[PDB]
């Protein structure tokens, strides 16, 4: 997961 | 301009979110957005005009911010989709199972539904908890976005999720998807900002  | 909840907006000429919320706080106009889209006194600008400042953001940890927005700006209580909108009538959080939808500058709107609630991202800077995942698909851009129930109940902005190389996660399976976001409640209170509604 990243951000967006 | 014309603040309506997904829509694009740039930080100090550098990167790109979209709109969240329009809101108020006593006669100031803003707009609750991610707090990963920028710092404190970040200047905001929407079709290349300036329209405000980051007031306050928390990130990581938690991911939100408000951004204060300057006089002339014309608060709706609207969020995109497409060419319409849908009107925000309130903040009602909705439950796991319930449908949602989700609106930004890099995908449009998209729709789906809550999967979990509490969950927590580690992002590069650090983990955000107590997320609420859907499988609506998002990309790159998207962040900040509103996040929303056909009915009219604002959830959220959008956090983060499960990219994949094409910078969205909208060419894999509803099921595969990670899409988070921060949960508008708690950013309401702690700014003591009040939702536009219609």
């Amino acid at each position: 997961a990243a951000p967006l | 301009a014309n603040i309506v909840g997904g829509i694009e907006y740039s930080i100090n000429n550098a990167s790109l979110c979209s709109v969240g919320f329009s809101v108020t706080r006593g006669a100031t106009k803003g707009f609750v957005t991610a707090g990963h889209c920028g710092t404190v006194n970040a200047t905001a600008r929407i079709g290349g005009a300036v329209v405000g400042t980051f007031a306050a953001r928390v990130f990581p940890g938690n991911d939100r911010a408000w951004v204060s927005l300057t006089s002339a700006q014309t608060l709706l209580p609207r969020v995109a989709n497409g060419s319409s909108f849908v009107t925000v009538r309130g903040s009602t959080e909705a439950a796991v199972g319930a449908a949602v939808c989700r609106s930004g500058r890099t995908t449009g709107y998209q729709c789906g539904t809550i999967t979990a609630k509490n969950v927590t991202a580690n992002y590069a800077e650090g983990a955000v908890r107590g997320l609420t995942q859907g499988n609506a698909c998002a990309g790159r851009g998207d962040s900040g976005g509103s996040w929303i129930t056909s009915a009219g109940q604002a959830q959220g902005v959008m956090s983060g999720g499960n990219v994949q190389s094409n910078g969205n996660n909208c060419g894999i399976p509803a099921s595969q998807r990670s899409s988070l976001f921060e949960r508008l409640q708690p950013i309401l209170s702690q700014y003591g900002l009040s939702l536009v509604t219609g």
